[PDB]
């Protein structure tokens, strides 16, 4: 009775309708929600302004701690995939709707005007029946979970799993999803980075589990032919880890791609003095180099001979 | 039980803290006697006017020196009124005893008198610089006598028969065996014209008579009864110029600090100005007609030290040796009147629109820089400003005229800033400016980055430099989609070339400002522009730590409609990475770099550049 | 019969008048509304000291107040409107030579800071 | 020999004593007034919190990682408090001061901005990192 | 006959000049009380030494001030040797006498005590704070009595049978009313901070604060023990008694900095002029060192431990403006109100010392090289500034500059070590100034003279331009130029044939340039320090060098009209090595009316002319050849 | 009986000490190679007063004179070798207290 009766006690007035199917899917912290919704005027028609169809892409949700305004995580509980009904939010419920709604339009699919209607009602905060379209409910844990889903210590085990998958693919032969992973993985162990204080030791140790994978990251783009993204990802790495090779050979072939030359051998050199007896691929990419400056001069850049043809 | 005593002080160690501590220059006793001596005629001239008897022993007021080398004797007399021996005893034989002032308080009325002796000290002055003090007096009403002393405790009082003076006073000095340097008429002269200069009676020095004090002072006269010539003498005589004064400025201010003050504006500006810095005296301030102190940089603020003139006053306080006015609240007073009187001169010559630009072409300087320094004052000052325009030819013009021009849309005050006017006039900055039909401003000298850095803002319109960010022109619709999608066709190579460069611009977009050229240069909103890092990197006094916090961004800009960029972005569509796209986008940047002003660091890699495409072009 | 020596100066609120009078017997101060007189015998010579000014403003009689100490009579004056600026003491534009300001408390207080 | 004739300027650097953790023990001359929150204060107190806002104290530790490898922290901008609960933009440098072989504390040169500074410098700064989606925006 | 009078003196305008036109601050009186309570103390110490019979009744030595708020008196309370009714009559009763004065002329010779003043006016000094004041004093010689006046003309002596004092003196003064801010502590403690903070015996102070005390919440209001004396002076002690803690101590109480100095000087004169004086060099250079015109006050000035004045100007050069320290010393004629020094020619006698001490701590601190190098990276611009400003020590004050050089790394060194490195064959030193060392490292001028193994200075800052007019000679060396006329390498004799050759080969050549670039250049000749790069464009002899030009260009305030006469006269010179000279002169002999032959004579003048320390005038038409340039290398 | 109070300077040649005594009597003043006494009788009071200093260095007994004035007695030293510099008057270096230097006149004469 307490489900029946802390609904009514709170502003609701919700009739059942019809019971869904299926177990219940956990609605812990890290729960996804991913539903549309269509809103209907109290008293004004039931015009209806928002709506998610009227957009094409379904607004996502997160059911945990995380998310503010605790009304939507309750009500979300309340329904079940395929479960739809409607709903009547209560006037103390709605006090900051405006600040939401603005955040949201502006969120909404995403561009990389002015609308009256939306300050108009900020003007007046008021009530509105939504009546949500309830799509599925995920179960935290239960699936490729997302990142920001656990409390740290999931991640600080998960991401090993990442890794290999993504080292799997890539061996492979699968490039883009492999660097996004990685991507993805550098992501959390960063935003891990963030919650210690610089110069403890654990912050020196992340740093260290994380240079490997943000050099693997590196790696795919090369595939990719962004060498400008090596150059960036590179050069911020080696401010502090003077003593790597990799980290060095990779933006020498960087470098070297996009007649860099200069530098190109300048650190050449440095991953030779580092890495000894390792000649024969070295002594390809230079002299390959070489060859290509060499045939572009040649035939290409020469057309200058007209310039003083008059 | 109760005991009251006479409060007393001793004699010996008075007179040792007056010649001793009081005074620290020895030239100021002939200021002194000078003083006391015109006090002593301004005495008999008062009693003269209700009683034209008192003048039946002598009917000239007049003020000899007689300097005296073959017995070291200097001596002074005068036609004054006297004392008698009551006088003597009362007056001189006591420290702190003004007979001046007591004759003062003793006025029936607010008479024409103004005295300068109030101490009661300072005829002890004569100490300083000799060992014996005679003095021979007579006045109307006894008999002659002498007075003698050597600041030893006592002196003698003496009847008298040698040569009458008839009416007066003659103090006789026998000067220190090692101070016969008074004697020399260079030295009395130029003690005579820095401190007694403007007395109000002649003072004439024997050797062969001649006068000493020929100028009179006219800033007591009312100003409504003296013609241009009077003032061009007296300017002549205050400076030395033989110039005449390009304005003048005549004022009074009445209340409880009451003054006269006379202002002049040289017809040149010193060749030798901003560099001297030994002695600033342009403002010297008098009271009662004495010499106080020159301007101690608390009288005028530096800016306007071109200024000249005096400023005078019958009621000011003074120390104990008359060298310094006793409170400096009292100068802030002084100049923040002397500053306001100096801004409605500017606008009354402002008025003949021509006599004004030999004013500005001689002290524009100076105005900018008060405009840089005094904040105060700005609102009025930037009024004053007159700049050559794309319009105007080769006229310097106002700002006010150029709000009276500004088009119907036109909402700011456009400038540039460079180096010469000829290069300013067609840098690719202004091309689309002179294309909508706007006015620009031509400020094409160091100090006027200075002055914008201040402005900000004239007459409800902002100043906006058109080498900055986001130059907004009013501007109609059509454009504003025709810019729209110029950037919506140029966001590839946009990217594409600032991540070329990636260290050395911050930003990469499309222009708004080129006709002819493709490209260009402009600084951030904040930190400084071009010219002005281009001038602060040239201080040899820059505090060189803290550049960056005064540093600014650059940004690159692009005029799509230029055949190369339009080409340049037609080959790199094809081909994200070719050598020719990054080649010539980098020397694009290096010419665009060299053209808006900024010095380019390592620029034998531009010639190295050029260098190279001259040996393949020329076939080598 | 002379007039005393007196020095004055101003605030936003008040007007100052000292009368240099040393060693004063008899002591007597009168006030109104415009007007202000003062007489003592001064010193030991028992010379008399008569002061009368016509006040430049209305002052308030039962608010003023005089307190006289060993070297001089201080006396101290509430404006008619707490504000008003006084160039001079006197309603008269004629310079009495017997009246200065005290330039060691004159003070700048329309222009605070 | 032309003479040095150039106009100078009227610059606001000032300086505070931060000590290892990066929180104050005390501020010199031009900062009791451009802060305007007294020595005593801030010397004693100091709120017990930082007094950098914590959308720029992550931003901190990047700037001391340069620091405790060389000494000088780089050009960072903070917001300290001010007395009136205002908020006063620094452009600042941080220099370590080593004892004998070990640090000792922290001196820091700072430049003010106006508002309008921060604004611009603040609507880069919270885009510019690489970090994951925001979708479904909950929080920071 | 002759009658015989004495010099009088009238007392109410004596008075009167004291209390209106001696002293022009009113918190002088605190330091004029404390002087004499400080001068008390040491007659009754000096006295007790011989034997301590006189110190049995009060062993301390002390100065205690008590503020009244409620009743309006300031109070000092003075444990020294006081006065008795003779001596309060005598010495506090008549004006210019002074019993201190008295007493050092009675002592005997040789006797180790300093006591401030001799003019005998300070006392009244306090009137200018006070209505009437009273001087209850107590001493070994009779009972304990009370001197009270109001300055009137008269004051009353009585005897006294309050509470003991004891021994010493206590002056209450009852305040006017529009002086009543001398009893808030912020004021008191300022001015005894500001003028009496080296006085040489405790101050003592008291703070009436509520302290939160528990053994509900009581409000006990009491008595503080303070205090204002805390950091004695140094600079009276022996200078080898002193470890490098106590002057950082010393240091940090005097300029309020925050890490210890870098260098401290402590040294005295004898003579006629007398003192001793304390010189620290900050580790930091201070922000704001050359804007403030008027409050700089880096050196203060004492006397007998009282301060006089903070911020003259002929103290010290203000190319030393960041040397800060005191100065103090027994003899100096004060002036009446103890703020200025008396006939100032004193302080150039002073700044003479001051600067040839400051320049033996530069020297002494040249020694170690560890931290040589942080007072330079912080003071270098001050040394090339007095360089620049004074003439009668340039020699040492060049001595101790620090350059970077062909071949010094990234380690700055000096002009001695280069002359120790340098080649036997050299004639001259080589230089170059530029706005970055990148710049002039890879400038077209210098490149023959690196590679011919020659070592060669960088200036880099604006300021080495003022640095170069008057560095004519160091060690008898002749300092010359690479961006001039004539730079001399050393001559060979194999080369001189070649050069002749190639200047015959070239004097066509030269005179084709200078006819087509008129008015561009002042002439074209033959160079001989270019190795890599076409021609290079160089200036005069008699005429700013072009960075100078560059330089001059940018003082706000300096006049225009005399731009013509000392600008720049350029020179071109040839490369006879590169293939552009001889296709040059291969196209000019088969044509000395060609099209691409002016073009790109004029391309080559206008590219070197950035490439030196040169600005284009009107770059837009070099930017629209180099235009028309890539138009037709992409092909429009 | 009590040593009276001076001022004193020097120049190029000659060493100048003024004797602050007023209304003197009868004064006798003495030179020897290297000893100065001054003896005189000052005021009404008659208090005696003599000062007995040794020089610094030696001078001149012919060339050096006095004279009385009234607020003191003057004395002219020339010097016993010329430019010599006097850091101090006497020979011994502690501070007599009743002797200071004049600084009213003082110079740096050796610039
Ligand atoms: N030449 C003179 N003729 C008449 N009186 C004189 C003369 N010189 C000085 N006195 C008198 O000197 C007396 C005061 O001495 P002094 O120091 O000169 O006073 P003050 O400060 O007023 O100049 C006044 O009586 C003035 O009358
Ligand atoms: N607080 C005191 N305790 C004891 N004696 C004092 C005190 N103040 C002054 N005296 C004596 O009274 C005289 C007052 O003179 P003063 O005004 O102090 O002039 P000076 O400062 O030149 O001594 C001094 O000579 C001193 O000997
Ligand atoms: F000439 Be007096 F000193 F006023
Ligand atoms: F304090 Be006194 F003037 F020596």
């Amino acid at each position: 009775a307490d489900l029946i009766a802390r609904l009514r006690e709170d502003g609701i007035q919700k009739r059942v309708i019809q019971e869904g199917r299926g177990e219940l899917p956990d609605f812990q912290d890290g729960t996804k929600a991913t539903f549309h919704f269509r809103t209907l005027h109290s008293d004004n028609e039931g015009s209806v302004i928002d709506d998610s169809r009227t957009r094409g892409k379904p607004m996502e949700l997160i059911v945990g701690k995380k998310f503010k305004l605790p009304v939507w995580e309750t009500i979300v509980c309340t329904m079940r995939e395929g479960e739809i009904a409607q709903f009547l939010c209560d006037i103390k419920h709605v006090v900051l709707y405006p600040l939401v709604a603005k955040s949201l339009r502006n969120i909404a699919e995403g561009k990389d005007l002015g609308h009256a209607d939306l300050d108009a009602l900020q003007q007046n905060p008021q009530p509105l029946i939504f009546h949500i379209e309830m799509l599925k409910v995920e179960s935290p844990g239960t699936y490729q979970q997302d990142p920001w889903a656990m409390t740290d210590e999931e991640k600080a085990k998960a991401v090993p799993v990442i890794h290999q998958e993504g080292n799997r693919l890539y061996r492979e032969g699968q490039v883009k999803e492999a660097a996004a992973k990685y991507y993805d993985a550098i992501a959390c162990l960063k935003n891990l980075q963030m919650k210690e204080q610089p110069g403890s030791p654990d912050w020196i140790q992340l740093d260290l589990q994380i240079t490997p994978l943000l050099l693997n990251y590196c790696q795919c783009k090369l595939v990719a032919q962004e060498y400008y993204e090596v150059l960036d990802h590179c050069s911020s790495i080696l401010n502090k880890y003077d003593d790597n090779v990799k980290a060095y050979f990779k933006r020498g072939k960087a470098h070297a791609a996009v007649w860099n030359a200069q530098e190109a051998q300048a650190d050449f050199a440095k991953v030779l003095e580092l890495d000894p007896a390792l000649a024969p691929v070295v002594s390809r990419e230079l002299r390959a180099l070489e060859t290509r400056i060499r045939q572009k001069d040649e035939e290409d850049k020469a057309r200058f001979r007209g310039i003083f043809s008059h | 039980e109760v005991e009251t005593f006479a409060f007393q002080a001793e004699i010996a160690q008075l007179m040792s803290l007056i010649i001793n501590t009081f005074y620290s220059n020895k030239e100021i006793f002939l200021r002194e006697l000078i003083s006391n001596a015109s006090d002593a005629l301004d005495k008999i001239r008062y009693e003269s006017l209700t009683d034209p008897s008192k003048l039946d022993s002598g009917k000239e007021l007049k003020i000899d020196i007689i300097p005296n080398p073959q017995e070291r004797t200097l001596t002074l007399v005068d036609t004054g009124i006297g004392m008698t021996k009551a006088d003597l005893i009362n007056n001189l034989g006591t420290i702190a005893k003004s007979g001046t002032k007591a004759f003062m308080e003793a006025l029936q009325a607010g008479a024409d008198i103004s005295m300068i002796g109030q101490f009661g000290v300072g005829f002890y002055s004569a100490y300083l610089v000799a060992e014996k003090v005679v003095v021979i007096t007579k006045h109307n009403d006894d008999e002659q006598y002498a007075w003698e002393s050597s600041a030893g405790g006592s002196f003698t009082v003496r009847a008298d028969h040698g040569e009458p003076i008839g009416r007066g006073t003659k103090v006789i000095l026998h000067l220190k065996e090692d101070q016969t340097e008074y004697l020399e008429e260079r030295r009395v002269k130029e003690v005579v014209k820095k401190h007694s200069q403007f007395i109000g009676y002649p003072i004439t020095l024997y050797l062969d008579q001649e006068e000493l004090n020929k100028t009179k002072p006219i800033w007591t006269r009312n100003p409504d009864d003296i013609t241009q010539e009077e003032y061009g003498e007296f300017y002549k005589s205050l400076t030395n110029d033989w110039e005449d004064h390009l304005a003048v400025k005549h004022f009074s201010v009445e209340g409880q600090l009451e003054f006269r003050a006379l202002l002049f504006i040289p017809r040149r500006a010193p060749f030798d100005l901003f560099e001297n810095k030994k002695k600033k005296n342009n403002i010297k301030l008098y009271v009662r007609r004495v010499f106080i102190m020159d301007s101690c940089d608390e009288l005028i603020p530096e800016y306007l030290n071109f200024i000249r003139g005096v400023v005078d006053s019958e009621d000011l306080p003074l120390n104990i040796s008359r060298e310094m006015l006793q409170q400096s609240k009292i100068l802030k007073v002084i100049r923040k009147n002397i500053v306001k009187k100096c801004l409605e001169l500017f606008s009354e010559l402002a008025e003949d629109k021509e006599n004004y630009k030999k004013f500005y072409e001689a002290f524009s300087k100076n105005l900018k820089l008060g405009i840089h320094e005094d904040s105060t004052n700005r609102r009025r000052l930037s009024e004053l400003l007159r700049y050559h325009t794309s319009q105007s030819g080769d006229e310097m013009t106002s700002l006010s005229e150029y709000v009276s021009r500004m088009k119907e849309t036109q909402k700011s005050i456009y400038y540039i800033t460079g180096e010469s006017k000829e290069q300013v006039a067609n840098s690719a900055f202004v091309e689309r400016v002179r294309k909508r039909g706007f006015e620009v401003v031509y400020m094409t000298e160091p100090i006027d980055e200075y002055c914008v850095q201040q402005l900000k803002e004239f007459d409800g319109k902002s100043l906006v430099s058109v080498t900055k960010e986001g130059l907004e022109l009013p501007e109609d619709e059509e454009e504003k989609k025709k810019m729209e999608e110029s950037k919506a066709k140029f966001e590839n190579l946009c990217k594409l070339m600032k991540e070329i460069l990636d260290k050395k611009v911050e930003k990469v977009t499309i222009s708004n400002r080129l006709v002819s050229s493709p490209c260009c240069i402009v600084t951030s909103t904040y930190g400084w522009t071009a010219n002005m890092e281009r001038i602060m990197k040239a201080q040899a006094l820059r505090d060189n730590s803290t550049m960056g916090y005064m540093m600014a961004k650059k940004h690159l800009e692009i005029n799509p409609d230029h055949p190369i960029v339009e080409t340049l972005r037609q080959k790199a569509e094809a081909d994200k990475n070719d050598k020719a796209v990054k080649d010539l986008v980098v020397l694009l940047f290096e010419t665009a770099l060299l053209s808006s002003g900024f010095s380019l660091e390592d620029p034998q890699t531009h010639s190295n550049r050029i260098y190279r495409m001259i040996k393949l072009g020329l076939g080598i | 019969m002379q007039p005393a020596s007196a020095k004055w100066y101003d605030r936003r609120d008040y007007v100052f008048i000292e009368f240099c009078v040393e060693d004063s017997k008899d002591v007597n101060v009168n006030f109104e509304k415009s007007k202000l007189t003062f007489s003592c015998l001064g010193g030991s010579d028992n010379f008399k000291h008569l002061n009368e000014i016509d006040l430049f403003h209305c002052i308030d009689p039962n608010d003023s107040k005089h307190k006289r100490t060993d070297r001089s009579i201080l006396c101290c004056l509430r404006k008619g409107e707490s504000g008003q600026s006084w160039p001079r003491l006197t309603k008269e534009r004629a310079k009495l030579n017997w009246l200065s300001v005290d330039f060691n408390n004159w003070k700048d207080w329309e222009d605070d800071s | 020999p032309p003479s040095i004739l150039e106009i100078r300027t009227k610059n606001f650097i000032f300086r505070t004593k931060h000590k290892l953790d990066f929180t104050p023990i005390g501020c010199d001359a031009k900062g009791q007034l451009i802060l305007g929150y007294t020595e005593v204060e801030l010397c004693t107190r100091g709120s017990g919190y930082q007094f950098i806002h914590a959308a720029d104290m992550l931003h901190c530790a990047e700037s001391h990682i340069r620091m405790i490898k060389t000494g000088e922290s780089g050009m960072t901008v903070f917001r300290l408090f001010a007395k009136h609960s205002r908020w006063r933009w620094v452009q600042s440098n941080a220099r370590l001061i080593y004892r004998n072989g070990r640090p000792d504390y922290i001196i820091a040169t700072q430049r003010p901005l106006t508002d309008e500074e921060g604004r611009e410098h603040l609507q880069k700064r919270s885009t510019s990192l690489p970090f994951m989606f925001a979708t479904g925006e909950a929080v920071l």
